[PDB]
């Protein structure tokens, strides 16, 4: 008897293990809404999805959806101020953000629990009556022209807009979804359009409540949660917009058979192929393209990727399915090349077939399904509680695809087996259906192509009939299986009851030469899982840039040689990380504790006796090479961060260095260097999760058990463990380092304003200024100033010393953003004496909420604690210490600070730019007033630099 | 075994 309500759903199935409530329903106007009851939750959350994208953008200005969702920011008629809402979420402790497929635009935020009603009062409004600002839509544009910018040098996207063009250019799949300036000012001004008319328009066209699903997360009741969406959501008009559907697929007859050769930025060696299939959707509950998809995919004995690897072909495989939209799908098998595979395609593909005809010979198989189905059930009940902010943008989304009573469980549960969909989708990958691209830069100049919007050069090729007719004879081949009973599925899943001393942190329950023990028993989430990190330090692991590049490959090459093995861990839910550092290793093993013993000491084993491959050593050292070259082609924000890593690091070998030293890395000296790096270590360890103390001693303790016997590994002195230090910048000191990117026509600049090492009172300091003017930042540097897409600001940690930063991508020279974000800092502390003394206890109290947000998941608490001790303070209760802390300060003592560190003429300020010019640029010399500069002291070369200047203590532990 | 912009 609610006239605002169509229906109530029936019982939302979840995890028995969701402690979370729930509750599904209908508006009248047809909004289709879930409504999630979290009485623990420290933020709230909601999200709209719009079941329109950039697959309907008007023929004549592609990137509308794309602008409109970037507009719905900018003000609204309720809330007409340009960032009341940027500024609303910012002191309430919330975020927020949004992005546009096909298909879909969604939009999400999270807020302090307490003020979620204040949140999506806010948001809502985007959906009744945006502004569209004329003088925002003005500035915004550029917002999306360099967010496009970004793209344009970038591989991924690259392709991504290739397969839309070479397909039936009628087809909606091939448009331009972005949008730039040309395409959103420069064209509709030449044609005469209003734009702010083709928002309005779009908008009220397409932003119907019939196409729109919302989630919202708080500690209300469900009925509380429900009258309050009913109250901000039921006004939102019903236009009655059929939903866009795409019968026809993009690639019609002509469109296959085809043979694309394409010249990548990055040195890349790729081969994708391609089949197109109907829309599967609809068979969410037998599946039929994941059951491919986990078979062509295999990585384990006998599959593809297997074989295709041993002929030294390739190195890594995907396949499986892939979205298109209502009406159209993909599958796809795609490969990286070495430079054998490189010149046989023609053989992968075969390769590919004959496996493909295996699956045909032995037909759909329910023990298969039965162990996908299983493996699903197993991640559905014991799945991981989300982050707010990630859970309701996600469940808005499958609210349009799923019944209300599954949203929880349609993406888990398999239900099922259909031998005929299995049967009828692996017919439909065929050599007559087959579209093949090559990706290598052994094509350059000879392609006659050229993509219009990336710039994109390729050629494009009948695949010969007489080559189609040689894949479809394709014999069965002896080396293709079928996988076998994965042993690695778990089946124990109990929680051990909590020993009577648990300790709310990690305790170190061993201390000795060999090795530091952290632990702790977990007291909060209750699953069958475990997480066990471990830090060994070796002084050879980073010694040099030889033994750097040795310390990579043996742990590539490891990997390399797990590989099939591990493959079924981690299809059961138990995964491992392994990398070098510049201390040494890291071992990372994750997932359910029943079989994690096993995987562990395989590994342990494997790199304590490994046997090195004469031919997978050729072949991942030269690939560590184009990697190493590939470097080039990375954003010029990225590389700023590079320059001041290296520049402010007491020790650290660069790309170029490490390239230069990759020659003299032999076979030989490789198996030389493993037993003089494993012979002597240190190793530190955090355990944590559903063990006992018992159980982690003994992991421990054979993990150097192991060592010992097949390393002789001893342990390392206490003065041998050696940190790094960071370099100490001089009172009113300025330093510049400048570099040249020649990939991307964009410049990058990274300003670090150090101030002191780390301790309660520094850092709070640091991290409340950056609280204040983290929106404002934002706001007037991109949103206002429109100096770039990417618009950064926060503090910098690293060795134990910090300060603030800013990174900004502009199309702007550096010398140019330096000022600007000079005049910034000066508008901070204009504003930071202008504001209330309310407004500043506010942004206190968003903090606080911040630093006190507890984890949601184990991996999120373990990294927490990880962070604790890598870093060697080991103040697992800072949290607590720091918030105590925080809450002690006023405006005083942050303008004091402010005036002390930071301000253009602060007796100690400490200040250091990275310039990195745009391809283009060749020298380097209304809004706010920007202050006169210093002389700046250009570093012409780093380690004197280094050389020239003190060095930072080391971090006294807690 | 298994795009979109971003604000």
């Amino acid at each position: 008897n609610n006239p605002a309500i169509k229906r109530i759903g029936n019982h939302i199935t979840k995890s028995p293990e969701d402690k979370r409530e729930y509750r599904g329903l209908e508006l009248a106007n047809g909004i289709k809404v879930l409504l999630i009851s979290d009485p623990t939750t420290d933020k709230s959350s909601a999200a709209l999805d719009v079941h329109i994208g950039s697959l309907s953008d008007p023929p004549n200005i592609a990137g509308l959806s794309h602008f409109l969702q970037h507009m719905l920011f900018l003000g609204t008629k309720k809330y007409p101020k340009e960032n009341e809402y940027s500024q609303f979420l910012s002191e309430h402790a919330g975020s927020s953000n949004a992005f546009t497929s096909g298909e879909h635009t969604n939009y999400y935020f999270d807020v302090s629990h307490e003020h979620l009603e204040g949140a999506l009062d806010r948001f809502a409004q985007f959906f009744l009556s945006p502004l569209f600002d004329e003088s925002a839509k003005d500035r915004e544009v550029n917002a999306v022209d360099s967010e496009h910018e970004k793209n344009v040098m970038n591989d991924a996207w690259r392709l991504f807009q290739l397969e839309k063009a070479t397909g039936n250019p009628k087809h909606p799949f091939s448009k331009f979804g972005t949008g730039n300036k040309y395409t959103l000012e420069t064209r509709p001004n030449q044609e005469g359009i209003d734009v702010r008319q083709e928002l309005l328009k779009f908008h009220s066209a397409y932003y119907s409540s019939n196409l729109m699903a919302v989630v919202v997360l708080g500690r209300e009741s469900l009925d509380d949660l429900t009258n309050l969406v009913v109250k901000l959501f039921s006004e939102v008009e019903n236009k009655n917009v059929p939903l866009p559907e795409f019968p026809e697929h993009p690639f019609q007859e002509e469109h296959l058979k085809q043979l694309y050769k394409i010249v990548p930025i990055k040195d890349i060696r790729n081969l994708y192929v391609t089949f197109p299939i109907p829309d599967l959707q609809k068979y969410y509950k037998s599946n039929p393209g994941h059951y491919l998809g986990h078979l062509i995919g295999h990585e384990g004995p006998g599959s593809l990727l297997s074989e295709l690897k041993s002929k030294g072909w390739v190195n890594t495989l995907v396949g499986g399915q892939k979205e298109g939209a209502r009406g159209f799908m993909f599958f796809i098998i795609n490969v990286d090349l070495t430079e054998e595979g490189l010149l046989h395609v023609e053989d992968i593909i075969l390769h590919m077939f004959q496996y493909i005809q295996k699956l045909r010979a032995e037909g759909p198989q329910e023990w298969v399904f039965q162990e996908l189905k299983d493996l699903n059930a197993v991640a559905f009940r014991f799945k991981d509680k989300e982050r707010p902010r990630g859970y309701t943008s996600k469940i808005a989304g499958i609210l349009h695809y799923y019944p209300l009573e599954e949203v929880l469980t349609a993406e888990y549960l398999l239900e099922e087996f259909r031998p005929d969909l299995i049967e009828m989708v692996l017919d439909k990958l065929r050599p007559e259906n087959v579209r093949v691209a090559i990706v290598s830069k052994s094509f350059e100049g000879k392609t006659d192509r050229t993509e219009e919007w990336y710039g994109t050069q390729y050629k494009q090729e009948a695949i010969p009939d007489e080559v189609i007719k040689k894949w479809q004879n394709a014999d069965l081949n002896g080396k293709f299986k079928l996988p076998t009973k994965n042993e690695f599925i778990p089946t124990n899943f109990e929680i051990l009851p909590l020993e009577k001393e648990a300790t709310p942190y990690p305790a170190l329950i061993k201390d000795t030469a060999m090795s530091k023990l952290w632990f702790k028993q977990d007291d909060k989430f209750f699953l069958p899982k475990a997480n066990l990190n471990f830090e060994f330090f070796s002084p050879f692991a980073y010694v040099d840039p030889l033994h750097s590049n040795m310390a990579y490959l043996y742990l590539e090459l490891l990997k390399d040689s797990l590989n099939e093995y591990a493959y079924a861990a981690e299809l059961a839910g138990l995964s491992y990380d392994l990398q070098n550092t510049i201390y040494g290793m890291y071992l990372s093993v994750k997932g359910y504790n029943d079989k994690q013993p096993i995987l562990l000491k395989k590994i342990i084993e494997k790199m304590a006796t490994f046997e090195i491959d004469e031919k997978r050593f050729e072949i991942i050292k030269e690939a560590y090479m184009r990697s190493l070259n590939n470097f080039r082609a990375e954003q010029p924000h990225q590389h700023a961060m590079y320059y001041l890593r290296l520049l402010m690091t007491e020790v650290a070998w660069t790309k170029d260095e490490l390239k230069e030293a990759l020659d003299d890395v032999t076979l030989p000296r490789l198996k030389a260097f493993i037993p003089q790096l494993l012979s002597r270590l240190h190793i530190e360890a955090l355990l944590h999760g559903n063990i006992t103390k018992q159980a982690a001693l003994g992991i421990m303790q054979m993990v150097e058990d192991t060592l010992i016997e097949h390393a002789h590994t001893k342990p390392l002195l206490p003065s041998q463990l050696v940190r790094y230090r960071e370099v100490q910048l001089p009172d009113r000191g300025w330093f510049v380092y400048q570099q040249r990117n020649e990939v991307h026509n964009n410049s990058g600049i990274e300003i670090y304003y150090q101030t002191d090492m780390q301790s309660t009172s520094e850092n709070m300091f640091l991290e409340l200024f950056a609280q204040i003017i983290s929106e404002p930042a934002f706001n007037t540097l991109r949103t206002k100033e429109q100096l770039g897409y990417i618009v950064f600001s926060g503090p910098r940690r690293a060795n134990g010393i910090q300060g603030l930063r800013f990174i900004i991508q502009s199309e702007k020279p550096p010398h140019y953003l330096e000022s600007r974000v000079e005049a910034f800092l000066i508008t901070m502390e204009k504003s930071i004496e202008d504001m209330t003394e309310e407004a500043f206890q506010k942004h206190i109290q968003a903090l606080a909420i911040r630093r006190l947000d507890k984890p949601k998941k184990l991996s999120a608490e373990s990294a927490k604690y990880w962070g604790e001790i890598i870093s060697q303070q080991y103040n697992f209760d800072r949290d607590n210490t720091e918030v105590a802390y925080l809450k002690t300060l006023t405006k005083e003592d942050i303008i004091k600070f402010y005036k002390e560190m930071l301000a253009v003429d602060a007796p100690r300020r400490h200040k250091v730019s990275v310039h990195v010019l745009a391809r283009e640029m060749d020298s380097n010399p209304n809004l706010s007033q920007a202050p006169a500069l210093p002389q700046p002291e250009v570093i012409q070369n780093m380690t004197e630099f280094k050389r020239g200047l003190p060095l930072f203590p080391l971090v006294k532990p807690h | 075994k298994c795009l979109a912009n971003f604000l």
